[PDB]
């Protein structure tokens, strides 16, 4: 699961940027 | 789902609140 | 501009702390 | 409450689903 | 300029090649 | 300059995401 | 998906290595 | 395949969060 | 270890000074 | 004002890049 | 040439302006 | 030092093992 774990760190950073003030709901 | 294939800005929009 | 910058670190921490559960993030 | 102080990993657990 | 005030996606577009 | 240095790290990450395949030209 | 992920680390490194000079980034 | 160099950067970030002020003695790639 | 098999935060605590 | 906690995370990333495999002995916040 | 190997800080200097 | 005054990469080399 190491690769999926590294990708998710990147994913939440993108979501943070894309979603701006609305924020977001993260599930793996 | 965004770790199998890469997601665009538009696919990423779907996680937003 | 620290608000924007601190959010990016907060979502990484949340990602790490919450693990497979995910989390729900909003500013404000 | 976390940008202006270091929250405990205990406290951050409050944001988890 | 993006460290004085925050830049939107649209202001950020301007750095792209 | 410490704050501007930290912000720039965040900025180049956003640019990387925003600019996709086109890439980008960064100057402080 | 490592290509996307590795680019994000590369731009941070470039940011740090290039300093006030900046850099020019493209994939491919 | 895992890029160990890149994985290492994430591991050091995780260690920084976990260990705080007392720091870490080894990066377990 | 941790770049071949995923290590939880509890696990990483064993590398702190 | 500099958030030392947050600055620390960047410094550890910089140290990881600079020191590579031999690692670092102190995080100079 | 840098995703599939660790480039030297010497080599990365090639991307600088 | 480095979170009050900016440290160059050459400077950070002094903290490597
Ligand atoms: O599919 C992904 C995964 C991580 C970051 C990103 O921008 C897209
Ligand atoms: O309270 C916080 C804020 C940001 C990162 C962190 O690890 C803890
Ligand atoms: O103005 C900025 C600075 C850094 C990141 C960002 O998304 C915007
Ligand atoms: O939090 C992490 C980061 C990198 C590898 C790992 O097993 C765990
Ligand atoms: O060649 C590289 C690629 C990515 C990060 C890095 O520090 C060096
Ligand atoms: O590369 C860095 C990161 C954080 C503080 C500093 O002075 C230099
Ligand atoms: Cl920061
Ligand atoms: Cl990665
Ligand atoms: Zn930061
Ligand atoms: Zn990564």
């Amino acid at each position: 699961f190491v690769n999926q774990h590294l990708c998710g760190s990147h994913l939440v950073e993108a979501l943070y940027l894309v979603c701006g003030e609305r924020g977001f709901f993260y599930t793996p | 789902q965004c770790c199998t294939s890469i997601c665009s800005l538009y696919q990423l929009e779907n996680y937003c609140n």
